[PDB]
C-alpha cells in the first residue's frame, strides 16, 4: 500500500511515492501533517551539493504549529522504521531528519545521490518518482555558510493524490 | 562529515 502526493514549490514540483508498506508510522504522521496544511510555507533551509536538500521544519517557516511536531495526535517523536529494501541510493530518496534514535517529527530530506551511511539511522517512507530534474537544479543553488540557500525553494502546497490510510 | 540532523550539525 503505497502514498502519492505532489510538493508544489515556488522552483518546481516534485511527485512522490510513500512506502506506507515499509514505514507506515512515518507516511501516516507525514499526511496527517499534509492534512492540516502543516508544510505550507515551509522552506528547504539546508541544501549540499552532492548529498541531498533538507527540509519541513515548522520553526522555518516563512508564513500553524510553531514548534516541530508529528501528525500524531500530541505531536510526540515517533521511532524508527527500517527496511533492507529501503536504502539510501540514487537521487531522490525521501528520508526523516532526526537527533538520534527514536526522534522523528516533520523534518526531511531528498537525496542528491547515495548516502548509505545513513542507512539504519533514518527512517526512509519515500522516493521522488517525477520531478528528479527540479530535484537537479536545487542541486545546483547557491548556499551560505550554513549550507542554507539564498533563495530557499519555498513549498505553495502539498497536494494528496492518494492516502492509504 | 555528511548528516541530516535537526539542531546540532555535525562533521
Amino acid at each position: 500500500k503505497k502514498g502519492y502526493l505532489r510538493i508544489v514549490t515556488t522552483q518546481g514540483s516534485l511527485n512522490i511515492e510513500l512506502h506506507a508498506d515499509m514505514a507506515p508510522r512515518a507516511c501516516d504522521s507525514f499526511l496527517r501533517l499534509c492534512a492540516v496544511k502543516y508544510f505550507d510555507d515551509t522552506i528547504f533551509h539546508r541544501c549540499i551539493r552532492n548529498f541531498m536538500i533538507q527540509g519541513g521544519r515548522a520553526e522555518l517557516r516563512q508564513p500553524q504549529s510553531p514548534r516541530s511536531i508529528s501528525g500524531f495526535p500530541g505531536g510526540a517523536p515517533f521511532e524508527d522504521e527500517f527496511d533492507n529494501r529501503l536504502v539510501h541510493q540514487g537521487i531522490g530518496v525521501l528520508s526523516m531528519a532526526n537527533d538520534g534514535k527514536h526522534s522523528n517529527l516533520s523534518e526531511f530530506f531528498i537525496t542528491f545521490k547515495s548516502c548509505e551511511h545513513l542507512n539504519n539511522k533514518h527512517t526512509i517512507f519515500g522516493r521522488v518518482v517525477g520531478g528528479l530534474d527540479v530535484l537537479r537544479q536545487w542541486e545546483k543553488l547557491e548556499t551560505d555558510k550554513k549550507d542554507k540557500p539564498l533563495k530557499p525553494p519555498k513549498v505553495e502546497e502539498i497536494i494528496v493524490f492518494k492516502n492509504p490510510f | 562529515x555528511l548528516l541530516v540532523t535537526a539542531g546540532l550539525v555535525l562533521a
